[PDB]
């Protein structure tokens, strides 16, 4: 929620990138249920953050 | 008088004067040496004010680019629309060889939140967002520490500084990418999205983050410019030669005794910069054979060039190559010299976000040669070939990576030539 | 100006009976006159330059011995290219054919912005690049 009301109203997809992380440090590694929940809570098209989590190099995804 | 020799900075002139951490970084110890003194007088000189004492300093950005910041920052001085104002500190860092803005970041967070907000109120900007790359996790964290007690002394946030003025600064870390420390890759990536750069027109200062009016700025360029402020902008100008003014953050690694960063005068010679301060060139000067003087992003000189080369912008420039983060990488004669130009052509090719064409199959193109011409499996009408592609890639891409990317390799074409031509010899000799 | 003596024919000008095609395919042939279409598949727009003329297609059948496409109609390649709606419309009077005539259809202007990918507020903001 912090993150979140940090972007402008109508621009929650700029969470993206931060709340990603957050599952990856709470879970150690991003299986694919942990992007697919990351886009039913900012409400983004899964294949958006599918995008995201395999261009940065700094997301497990093993 | 207009000092025709630089350098030798006296400990009173520094800017960045917590650059090693011995005294302490918080809000307590910052105010000790200067921070955030009289920032209200200066939020209420206003903007035009404020834009005239970094114009006449003639900074300009410390972010590679080399382009003038007081020119840079007033295209976000006109009448607002509908639309919010944000300034984006450029905090990325992913320059092989580039050190400084971490230095800033851990042992100086006050600069920078006072930069944001003096640079700030000069564009119109209702906020900062502070990109920083991932992997400065605990660089990030001291920030994000002395953003809350800018918050809780009135420094920051509503009425900032007790001036009337509303502004915030926020903080956004990346996730491992290099391509995002371009200014509109960066905007790309704070939206949500691959840091894919943006083609321009539009520029960000019509159209940046959100779709708002934008001005990408460095740490070290932000970090500087309140102190210009106080101390005015002819006290900047009255260092380094004409068109090239200030101090600067200089990293020396690589093949030197005592690696380091260190603030130094703009337009230093680079052998001064590398004896009295790096403890000269692994072996001594004379075992030294090329630096890379502002990055990998830049060409390679030679040890002949190195001789009586001035560190600013337009020295280097007519040196073939550039000041760019001012990251000076020595390489002594014992270096192979082709397989360390192939290790940066490597990390390019790894960085390419593969967006355009040029940079996501000539970048990768060039990795394949340079990686044949290290073992010295190829014949010489290739080096010939692979200036023309690295003359393909540069100026047709979207952004600057792409450039920089071939400047390496021109530059190793450019000096050392004779070195490719007699490693072919051998591999032909060994197999035939 | 000439020297050799002129005359005037105000008839409309006919040439069916000395073109030497068979009756058949004069009177119950309509040929049509277009700009053919661009070829979805490509971007280019270098066949969309002439107007042609084309017959209607005819009955082709499979050759009993090796299934080859048999035909019956003269006039099945027949193509003719013209510079313009009304060459096009002048020849097939003057051979007597009946005819469609098609306007050329032209992409309208667009209104493209690089800028409007990255909308504040609009719906036009891209996802993605
Ligand atoms: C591939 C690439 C990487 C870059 N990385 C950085 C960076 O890490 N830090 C930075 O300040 N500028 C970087 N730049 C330059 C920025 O695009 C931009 O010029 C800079 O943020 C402007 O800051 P300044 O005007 O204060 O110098 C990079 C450019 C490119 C093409
Ligand atoms: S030059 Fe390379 S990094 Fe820059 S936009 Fe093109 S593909 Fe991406």
């Amino acid at each position: 929620e912090a993150i979140v009301k940090n972007y402008p109203e109508g621009h929650k997809a700029a969470a993206v990138l931060p709340v990603l992380d957050l599952a990856q440090r709470q879970n150690g590694w991003l299986p694919i249920s942990a992007m697919n929940k990351v886009a039913e809570i900012l409400q983004v098209p899964p294949m958006r953050v599918y995008e995201v989590a395999t261009f940065y190099t700094m997301y497990n995804r093993k | 008088p207009k000092k025709t020799s630089f350098g030798s900075l006296k400990d009173e002139d520094r800017i960045f004067t917590n650059l090693y951490g011995r005294h302490d970084w918080r809000l307590k110890g910052a105010q000790s040496r200067g921070d955030w003194y009289k920032t209200k007088e200066i939020l209420l000189k206003g903007p035009d004010w404020i834009l005239g004492e970094v114009k006449t300093s003639g900074l300009r950005g410390r972010g590679g680019a080399g382009f003038p910041t007081g020119l840079k920052w007033s295209f976000m001085n006109k009448p607002s629309d509908g639309r919010p104002k944000y300034l984006v500190v450029n905090a990325d860092e992913g320059e092989p060889g580039t050190c400084k803005d971490r230095e800033i970041i851990r042992h100086d967070p006050h600069k920078l939140v006072e930069g944001c907000l003096v640079g700030g109120r000069a564009m119109g900007a209702r906020a900062a967002y502070i990109y920083i790359r991932g992997e400065f996790y605990n660089e990030a964290s001291n920030l994000q520490v002395a953003i809350r007690e800018a918050y809780e002394a009135g420094l920051i946030g509503k009425n900032a500084c007790g001036s009337g003025y509303d502004f915030d600064v926020f903080v956004v870390r990346g996730a491992g990418a290099y391509i995002c420390g371009e200014e509109t890759a960066l905007i790309e990536s704070i939206e949500g999205k691959q840091g894919k750069p943006r083609l321009k027109p539009p520029f960000p200062a019509d159209v940046g983050v959100f779709g708002c009016p934008t001005t990408v700025a460095n740490v070290e360029t932000v970090a500087v410019s309140p102190t210009i402020c106080r101390r005015g902008g002819a006290w900047f100008a009255s260092f380094g030669r004409e068109r090239n003014s200030g101090t600067k953050l200089f990293n020396i690694s690589g093949h030197v005794n005592n690696p380091c960063t260190v603030e130094e005068e703009m337009s230093v010679p680079l052998k001064e910069l590398i004896e009295k301060h790096a403890g000269g060139v692994t072996g001594g000067w004379d075992n030294l054979l090329a630096v890379i003087p502002g990055g990998s992003s830049t060409p390679l000189i030679p040890k002949s060039v190195c001789e009586t080369v001035l560190m600013d912008f337009d020295a280097l420039i007519q040196a073939q190559t550039g000041l760019g983060t001012a990251a000076v990488i020595v390489m002594d004669r014992s270096t192979d010299i082709v397989k360390a130009i192939a290790r940066l052509i490597e990390f390019y090719k790894h960085e390419s976000c593969g967006q355009c064409t040029p940079c996501r199959e000539g970048v990768d193109w060039m990795n394949k040669v340079m990686a044949r011409f290290v073992r010295g499996d190829a014949r010489p009408a290739e080096i010939d070939s692979l200036w023309e592609i690295s003359k393909q890639i540069e100026g047709h891409t979207i952004c600057a990576l792409g450039d920089g990317a071939a400047w390496p390799v021109q530059g190793l074409i450019r000096h050392f030539r004779p070195e490719l031509e007699e490693r072919m010899q051998q591999f032909a000799q060994q197999h035939q | 100006t000439r020297d050799t003596q002129l005359i005037t024919v105000d008839e409309k000008l006919d040439i069916t009976t000395i073109t030497g095609v068979p009756e058949e395919h004069i009177k119950t042939r309509k040929a049509r006159i277009f700009v053919p279409a661009r070829n979805n598949m490509q971007s280019g727009v270098n066949n969309t330059k002439k107007w042609k003329m084309e017959f209607d297609t005819r009955e082709r059948w499979e050759n009993p011995l090796m299934g080859w496409a048999s035909t019956a109609d003269p006039l099945s390649n027949l193509v003719l290219t013209f510079s313009t709606k009304e060459d096009a419309v002048a020849f097939a009077e003057k051979n007597g054919w009946s005819y469609d005539v098609e306007e050329r259809k032209v992409p309208k202007p667009k209104s493209k912005s690089y800028g409007a990918n990255f909308s504040w507020n609009k719906r036009t903001r891209v996802s993605t690049k």
